DNA sequence: GCATGTGTTCTAATTAGAACGCATG
DNA sequence: GCATGTGTTCTAATTAGAACGCATG
């Protein structure tokens, strides 16, 4: 599908990243080694760029928010070599009962990841590599999945996130990586049991965990919702380190910005599976420079 | 875009979605009253249409949307119409060298609100023009126009007062409404009749 | 002077900590290459013990409240090479208005050192080593630093964590640790401005902060109580990662529990700072084993 | 510590800590009568005084500790006593061979509070006795008293409880205490 | 068969902030 | 010569927590 380049015609990558949260994509492509010569992010939220700056020492130009973004700042900015965003699934996501659907409120801004990818699309005739994602929820509205799918003209894969990690995450993947619907497998260093996340004189009740949200019942199980962890037989919630090894953010990832428990929760609860996202990223070391 | 000399402009070939503007450009001139494979398309539920879809279709040589006339009719969100307008457009947009004029054009009948207004300029990149249509005793008509023809962005309207013009949006609760904004297409291709 | 020991006969050791607090004992001893063959921990604040526990996977025996350590308990637990600790001194320290000296309130707990200390010291007839230190702030009635000293039988020694971190923190040193009197060294690694506590994008103001305290209120710096960082052209507070590398603590280190900006304050506020600490524990690696 | 021949019973020597019972304590023969200091030594204020003060005040047989007497006069709180008293005592305990016997008392005249008796008992090794003088037709004395006398503790005292204790908290010598101090005549000598 | 969810919300705890304090180089 | 301090307290913003929601395999 994609023509294959020799390692020393290869060159960094370029990304603009929409809807950048924590910085999830940065982290995955330096993670594999990829030698990243730009990472253009759009955040809004103060405590999010605060961990993409801090952990990432200021390699992220953060141009903030997207609707702002002109046709003249995609091609100064530009060229892009890759362009990922998830847009925010407040209005999106079956989780909100007062859901307000992709044309109002806040899932409109899916447009935004869509106007602007056209923008960085390479002109007709620039036979040049370019690659894109799109991430949102499953729990969607089929006429919204559908018409994500009508203006991405592309269909999502679905990867759920228990295949490599402890936590239940299904989420639709529109995009044109290199195999996306290859089998996902798990690698040695996935921690893939809670009990695996948990820190020293924690036990698991369970072997994995339901869907993370923002909120803070989203860690309590089941019909019942128990607590995951007990401590000193005394039964207690994850904690922040817990939940960012869940995730596959590296420890202390969210110990920025003297955020507390909620807050922490709140960014890690929005943002991607590391571990999914490695596996979407991978075949991405065969078009650019590593070291 | 030069003007074509009248010797060699051709009928247009034109895609109008969500309202048909048969009956407007018939009567204008652009349009053969006999029908070979019918020039213009009409479609008014795209959710399902494809680019390859409007790829054969022919090449058209305008594209043009409108969202619904003020009432109960309007069945989806405001922002649909837009969106699935842009949509729709770069699906028509020719190969890069372009052999023609293409130009396209979307009408709001005062129904979306400034919210949406903002989303659809910043898409479409252009704010938008407003048409008066208003004689001395019949201030009847009103709409707002996005367009790339030359002459809806270069000619002097007269102007409005938009906190009252609102007004007459709820207040409302042809030919010199958008139709006198279709004159200057008939420069660039055919006149009929 | 207790005679030098040769390397062979040295063996790991034996460590009696009162008021542990956030282990801060352990960790200086760990990080100077001594061998902790036992270190028994007598502590009651619970988000205290955690981050002993987790920090240091168990390696801590912890016996709670240090009143209900009886003298059994020591003979049991023991032999113990080094006792240390430092009693609480919201009663002693005057910035609390309302103290209740030594005699009252929690500064009886001072004889609780003193007590525990007695029972742990080898009998005569068996001069095998031990050291102990006991450490207290400066602002304390002088009646109360006379009969401290009285008790322990030993003058203090005055350390100002100024000279080795980037805070002033001017606390008495009783004890019988070798060459406690001798004047305190920088290390290339003791970051002694506030600029190097600071993270990435963050400016500091000054050169070096006013005495940590429990409270949030001493983070603010001098007569007009200004914000100590400026961060994005926006005037900040400290953050809980800066607070631990001010005082000398490993990055996250107080990153357990779910613990938020307070509370964490809270555990820091009252610890040692650790350069300070090295500086007294260094001379005794060379009576026990090191690896 | 096994009892004395009486023939080598010597005279005590003995170190009392803020109350001075040398009337009590010849009352009842244990120092003579007259021009003989080195049986008992006497300090009120003990802030300022090192182990080598009381090593070099000669080897002491008994240490009595007491309290004030119950009136509001007294400047230390009621926790100094016994942490003073504590204090010295090791400083006057001999090496660990035990040449002769060594005792030591203390006493309080219901005036520490409940958690003031569990820090005394904590450093006195025991739970303290009490020492009840009643005669039905009086009420009047009452001590509490921590010792390692052998004699003190064992005799079943009349047991009486705490809340008529506290109705000498409401109220807020020669009888009691000199029966508290007899079985140490089996020790050393007796001076009549 | 029925447990599930990249959230909104309202309320009950819970914490963050500033006043407060004064002997002392 | 004033600024400083291993903290207590009471208030005002905070947040934590659980209820709410229901189409769907
Ligand atoms: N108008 C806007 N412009 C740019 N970013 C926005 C925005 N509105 C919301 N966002 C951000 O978009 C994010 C969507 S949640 C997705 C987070 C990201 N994918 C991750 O891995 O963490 C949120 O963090 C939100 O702060
Ligand atoms: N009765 C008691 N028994 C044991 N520890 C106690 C105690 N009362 C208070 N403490 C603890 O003693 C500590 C004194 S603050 C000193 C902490 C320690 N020096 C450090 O480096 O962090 C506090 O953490 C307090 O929780
Ligand atoms: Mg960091
Ligand atoms: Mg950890
Ligand atoms: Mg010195």
């Amino acid at each position: 599908l994609y023509p294959a380049i020799p390692a020393a015609r290869r060159r960094p990558i370029r990304v603009l990243s929409l809807f950048d949260g924590i910085a999830t994509g940065y982290l995955v492509l330096k993670e594999l080694g990829i030698k990243v010569g730009k990472y253009v992010a759009s955040e809004v939220c103060e405590e999010s760029i605060a961990v993409g700056t801090v952990k990432h020492e200021g390699n992220i130009k953060y141009v903030n928010d997207v609707r702002n973004i002109t046709k003249k700042n995609i091609e100064e900015w530009g060229p892009f070599d890759l362009v990922i965003g998830g847009s925010p699934c407040n209005d999106l996501s079956n989780v909100n009962p007062a859901r307000k659907g992709l044309y109002e409120g806040t899932g409109r801004l899916f447009f935004e990841f869509y106007h602007l990818l056209n923008y960085s699309r390479p002109k007709e005739g620039d036979d040049r590599p370019f690659f894109w994602m799109f991430e949102n929820v499953v729990a969607m509205k089929v006429g919204d999945k559908r018409d994500i799918s009508r203006f991405l003209e592309c269909n999502p894969v679905m990867i759920d996130a228990i295949k490599v990690s402890a936590a239940h995450r299904a989420r639709y993947f529109w995009g044109n990586l290199p195999g996306m619907n290859r089998p996902v497998i798990a690698s040695k260093n996935d921690k893939l049991e809670l009990q695996d996340c948990l820190e020293y004189n924690r036990i698991a009740k369970l072997k994995k965990v339901r869907t993370i949200t923002t909120k803070s019942n989203s860690i309590k199980q089941g019909k019942n919702q128990l607590f995951p962890v007990v401590m000193n037989g005394k039964e207690d919630v994850l904690w922040c380190t817990e939940l960012e090894r869940i995730f596959g953010f590296p420890v202390h990832y969210t110990d920025v910005s003297n955020m507390g428990r909620g807050a922490r929760q709140k960014l890690l609860g929005r943002s991607w599976s590391v571990p999914v996202i490695r596996h979407l990223f991978a075949p991405l070391k065969d078009y650019f420079a590593c070291e | 875009f030069e003007t074509v000399p009248v010797w060699r402009r051709q009928p247009v070939r034109v895609l109008s979605l969500f309202e048909d503007i048969k009956k407007e450009l018939t009567s204008l001139g652009f349009l053969e009253s006999g029908s070979d494979p019918g020039q213009l398309k009409h479609v008014v539920d795209v959710t399902d249409t494809v680019r390859k879809d409007v790829e054969e279709w022919g090449p058209f040589d305008l594209v043009y949307g409108a969202t619904p006339p003020l009432g109960h009719t309007c069945d989806r969100p405001p922002s649909w119409y837009l969106f699935q307008f842009h949509r729709l457009l770069q699906y028509a947009r020719p190969k890069p060298g372009s052999p023609r004029p293409f130009f396209w054009m979307f009408v709001d009948n005062l129904v979306l609100n400034k919210e949406d207004l903002d989303v659809a300029s910043r898409f479409l990149e252009m704010e938008p023009v407003t048409i008066p249509d208003v004689h001395g005793g019949s201030l009847q008509n009103a709409v707002r126009v996005w367009s790339n023809i030359p002459a809806i962005r270069s000619r002097h309207w007269a102007l409005v007062s938009e906190e009252e013009l609102s007004l007459l949006a709820q207040n409302k609760q042809p030919t010199k409404l958008v139709k006198n904004c279709f004159l200057p297409l008939r420069e660039y291709f055919k006149y009929f009749s």
